[PDB]
RNA sequence: UUUGCUACAUCGAUGUCGGCUCUUCCCACCCUGGAGGUGCAGCUGCCUCCAAGGGUAGGGCUGCCCGCCCGUUAAAGGGGAG
RNA sequence: AGGCAGCUCGCGGGGUAGAGUGACAGAUCGGGGGCUCCAGGCGCCUGGGGCUUCCGGUCUAACUCCGAACCCACGAGCGCCGAAGAAGGGGGGAGUGGGUCACUCGGCGUAAGGUUGGGUGGCAAAAGGGGAACAACCCAGACCUGGGUUAAGGCCCCAAAGUCCCGGCUAAGUGCCAACGAAAAGGCGUCUCCAGCCUUAGACAGCGGGAAGGUGGGCCCAGCAGCAGCCAUCCUCUAAGGAGUGCGUAACAGCUCACCCGCCGAGGCUGGAGGCCCUAAAGAUUGGUCGGGGCUCAAGCCGGGCGCCGAGACCCAGGAGG
RNA sequence: AGGGUGUGGCUCGAAAGAAGUGAACCCUUCCGAAGGAAAGGGGCGCAAGCCCUUAGUACGAGGAAGGGCGAUCGGGGUCACG
């Protein structure tokens, strides 16, 4: 149980149901291939395992979340006045991280707090890279521990 | 169960030469000499030894391991063939027309039966001997299975006797078989 | 068929009590305690008082105190997204939490 | 023939055709092989039975040779060299 | 060779028997990665049993000079 | 009526006599037979397989098929004793309607299609429940065996056996 | 194959029973062919299995179907195709 | 300037699944003990009738001493939307009141592409890809053009890519079928797995002998001289034998059964379960199949695995519109 | 069956469209999205292949420059086959 989780969708935005439609959207997740990151903790848990069966979540790495920030691009930002602007470079922080961050001013320094919705690219080599079904349990649709962040780097 | 490796041996009786080739095997006796092609045993592999017959396999199955102790029982019985004479005995026995039987070639022809007035035919395979003392039929030969199929073809052209009559124990039957010469 | 929407229709246990507490009314010690405005209470229901006895579509819920009238209290609840006063006589009242 | 002290090649694998030993069987369909001092090296390692070629010719050694004894051997039949005699 | 002893539990409706005609098998192989597969090999199509219900309880190696059965003996 | 039209559940039980007036009798009546309290050895017993419902009209044959069986090997009164488990507690209900009213334009048709009672069953809701059993000693249990098989040939579901 | 329910299709029409003629199909074989068992001396039996190539009538009563019956024949099989 | 379609925590509600019946209400099977009455037989015994107690079992939509998962209330927290695009209030204009199916939990009814309920999902009004064609099955929500990567599925040819790999099984063209297409039983037919019993102090099988006698004891019985109707049973005995199994016979007689010995040197035998396969298994609608072609150490099945093709879903580029 | 569609073949092309102030067609150089190789090398796996390297390199949808060539293209009609 570590501080930082994160969570991709695989699954479309048709067949879903009322359940769980709203959660994504909740969970900020509007449709598959996106991404984001939070603080792990019971109320949390609570969403992955009724959206288990849509989605794919785990702990991340140093590896995986440098990969995974390095996607942000012009329509890919932070919630910087919206616009989600490419980074690209501390340049967009250092005239914005004095809104909600304290201290973070260095690329290298978002392993705390937040972040936006961000369009994810397809799994390379096929998402069924070695499944066929994406509907096992313990092997395609929910918790995957630390090889959620192998899987993002196919990504 | 898988029987690993199975091998057998048979000891070639003298005053006996063996050829084989193009699995194809051919056995010569005193007696006679016949050629039996054994093409059909896939995943039996024939060692002909210069003094007996090596016979050897690997992980047979529950059919297999029956195909080769079947491969090797005709075998010795070409073998026994060649040194002793097969002597099939066919004994005949009639209720109240005696019945007759005479050679043709190599078709046999019995007649005389219980009243029909038809002819009845047998055939007999090639190479095979088989003649007539009285009261019964001597069927000769090297090869074990040509007699008796020869033989049965009789049996069965006296068999016609079954038909809506409880049978009368009437007609040509077999005796016995295999004396020693 | 329809079913006859009596009172207390459908309740064949609702008002069942277990037997460990039946007879005339025990618990004196949670009437005692008075309510004022702003208290919140939970509704239960005593299916052997037959004063004051609530409907049927509002047990085992939370309510506010938001006045008194008499012996008895005025309880508004939310049920669906609409308001609601239920005046009532204590004793099916318990305090919350 | 398919049995202890034939020398086979590689058909499938990275091998694709080099020089192999058989130093003992397995299973029905798993055997163990070596290469001496193959000109990549032949790992000592088991190998499917349908992957190998029996060639003619062959070695006498005892069953579970180790590389070294078969690197020895392979000398009395002199194929130290005459590995791709076919 | 390194001759291997599987003892694993493979069940439709409570097919546990440990003991010798409808629970477990002797294998030989080199090491455990190469024999945890044949039991999966057999195992698996032979009875229509799923690697789900295949346990394996106890993996070891055998001595060569003693085993109860000689047609797994006398194959070397 | 075949014994296929009641071999599943067709909604839930039927229980309460008061309830359900009129339920035609049983056919069976004796659930004991045998020397009960006798000296018994083999304890074997009768198990099925699925779920289902029996009709108590094959139980009844199915008694009478087990006891004579075993008359003629010994005797009634002999070293065995045979108790059938269950009791016909289930009842079914038929609408016959379409027999009488379905020839002469009354009200035919799924028109007040509840169910009447003419026959009871022995409820199975356990996966591997007793049905009936019997009791020997050591040198009959051969007896035993088809003994029950027997009976089992007239069940409607699967059968298992066992020995003890 | 009928007969019970179903109302999914047909209400600006899919014209309704039988019979006549005519074609074809199917096999759960009536006979014809093959084989067998039998409480099969032989005939006549009885029964099983395979086998749809061919055949399987003519009359009386009843509009039929059904049904009863006449005298022969190997028998005078049963069903489908809106 | 809060709002709440979700979750977590805290704090409450519940009689359903299940379970129990000596906890009520009923249903229902038996035995034991005691008490009581009657009938029969010789005060006793037997059978039957009623009562009690003890012990055991069988069910409940309209039984509940208990009782989940679960669903719901409220507070707090998390999370999301919010002054770019706004809780509440008012106002103009509608159509909509015959649904259906799939899945899932019911009821009715056996049943039904039947009807009638709870929840979810399409479809209706949803194109695009697969399932052969297809309203509903799965993938997945079409501003446009173009490029690329992918999904559900598939990869011998039709037709894009694997005559792809390991291991094992099937002989029927069984099969090559998610939504759809065969029961009980029979099969040592085959392929793997559990028990139990004999086996090198010689196993099974196989091949000859001893395989027996007072005595064929026998009872009634002409005779049953095991085997006509009931049944016992000792040593002459020992590496072996019964007072004895099936054929038998009017009665025998006889052949065998049961046991040891002679050879024999590998397992053998009996209950158990499963996979595949065969029978069961028969309809024509007119004509023969898995889509066909066609396929049999598979182009099938099972265990697994490895690599690819595949859309408008996703990424990108350019244009367009609100 | 028909239509749109790709490749072509053959046909009409005065003006109304491009176009000699350069169409159509060839090269050469350059930039480069996502995406994305291979031979060789080494290792591992029975195999089927993968792993690091070669490398986000060659390549690439799109876009820029130069040159050489020299007058039809765009367009209409039909037909062949996908």
């Amino acid at each position: 149980m570590n501080e930082l989780i994160g969570v991709i969708r695989i699954r479309g935005w048709a067949a879903t149901p009322w359940y769980i439609q709203d959660t994504l959207s909740m969970l900020r997740l509007k449709n598959a291939f996106n991404a984001m990151i939070y603080p792990k903790d019971s109320s949390i848990q609570g969403m992955l395992n009724l959206v288990s069966s849509y989605v794919t979540w785990g702990e991340l790495n140093d590896e995986g979340l440098r990969l995974l920030v390095s996607k942000l691009e012009i329509s890919r930002g932070k919630k910087v006045n919206e616009e989600y602007v490419k980074d690209k470079l501390n340049v967009d922080f250092q005239s914005f991280v004095e809104s909600i961050k304290d201290g973070k001013l260095r690329l290298n320094k978002l392993d705390e707090i937040f972040s936006l919705p961000i369009r994810l690219h397809p799994p390379k080599g096929g998402f069924k890279g070695k499944v066929s079904r994406p509907f096992r349990a313990g092997g395609e649709f929910g918790y995957r521990g630390d090889k959620i962040n192998e899987l993002i780097r196919r990504m | 169960l898988k029987a690993a490796y199975i091998r057998e041996e048979i000891q070639i009786p003298d005053k006996v030469k063996v050829s084989l080739e193009n699995n194809v095997l051919k056995v010569k006796g005193p007696k006679g000499e016949v050629i039996k092609d054994f093409s059909y045993a896939k995943g039996i592999r024939i060692q002909l030894n210069e003094g007996k017959i090596i016979l050897e396999t690997t992980f047979a199955d529950r059919r297999k391991k029956a195909l080769l102790y079947s491969i090797i029982a005709h075998i010795k019985n070409m073998i026994t063939g060649t040194i002793n004479g097969y002597r099939y005995y066919l004994k005949v026995i009639s209720t109240h027309f005696p019945i007759s039987v005479k050679v043709s070639g190599d078709e046999v022809q019995v007649s005389n039966l219980i009243g029909e007035k038809n002819i009845r035919r047998a055939k007999i395979l090639p190479g095979v001997k088989v003649t007539v003392k009285g009261e019964d039929i001597v069927v000769e030969g090297s090869d074990i299975y040509n007699v008796a199929q020869t033989a049965a073809n009789i049996e069965s052209s006296t068999k016609i006797v079954g038909y809506d009559r409880r049978i009368f124990s009437d007609g040509i039957y077999i005796y016995k078989k295999e004396v020693i010469g | 068929v329809a079913r006859s929407k009596g009172y207390r229709s459908k309740t064949r246990k609702l008002l069942e009590k277990k037997v460990r507490e039946k007879g005339a009314i025990p618990k004196l010690s949670l009437l005692m305690h008075d309510y004022s405005q702003g208290e919140y209470v939970v509704v239960k229901i005593n299916p052997s008082i037959h004063k004051g006895m609530p409907h049927r579509r509002y047990h085992g819920k939370v309510g506010l105190v938001v006045g008194k009238r008499g012996k008895a209290y005025e309880v508004k609840v939310n049920i669906g997204d609409k308001e609601r006063v239920l005046i009532v006589r204590p004793e099916h009242l318990i305090p919350f939490n | 023939a398919i049995e202890i002290g034939r020398i086979c090649v590689k058909t499938r694998g990275r091998e694709a055709g080099k020089k192999c030993v058989i130093v003992d069987i397995i299973d029905s369909n798993f055997v163990l092989v070596t290469g001496p001092k193959e000109i990549n090296g032949v790992k000592r390692r088991r190998v499917n039975i349908l992957h190998i070629e029996p060639t003619d010719k062959k070695v006498e050694i005892n069953k579970g040779a180790t590389d070294q004894e078969v690197k020895q051997a392979i000398e009395q039949s002199g194929l130290t060299d005459f590995i791709k005699e076919a | 060779v390194k001759i291997f002893m599987v003892r694993g539990t493979a069940i439709f409706s409570a097919s546990r028997f440990p003991t010798s005609q409808k629970f477990t098998k002797y294998v030989r192989a080199l090491n455990e990665k190469q024999a945890i597969e044949y039991i999966y090999s057999q195992l698996g199509g032979k009875n229509k049993i799923k690697r789900y219900n295949i346990h394996i309880q106890e993996i070891k190696e055998v001595k060569e000079d003693e085993i109860t059965d000689k047609t797994i003996r006398d194959l070397a | 009526r075949p014994g296929r039209c009641y071999r599943k559940f067709s909604g839930p039980a039927y229980t309460r006599r008061e309830y359900i007036p009129g339920i035609p009798m049983p056919k069976i009546t004796k659930f004991v037979m045998g020397n009960v309290n006798g000296d018994y050895d083999y304890e074997l017993r009768l198990i099925t397989t699925e779920k289902g419902q029996i009709r108590h009209n094959a139980l009844e044959a199915a008694r009478v098929i087990a006891l004579k069986y075993l008359s003629k090997k010994l005797a009634s009164e002999q070293n065995f004793a045979l108790v059938v488990t269950k009791y016909p507690h289930h009842v079914i209900r038929e609408n016959k309607m379409m027999a009488f009213a379905g020839a002469d334009r009354l009200q035919d048709g799924m028109r007040l299609s509840f169910g009447k009672p003419i026959g009871t069953a022995a409820r199975l809701e356990k996966l591997g429940e007793l049905v009936m059993y019997v009791r020997v000693k050591k040198e009959h249990l051969e007896a035993a065996k088809e003994a029950l098989k027997i009976a089992s040939s007239k069940l409607p579901i699967r059968t298992k056996i066992e020995i003890s």
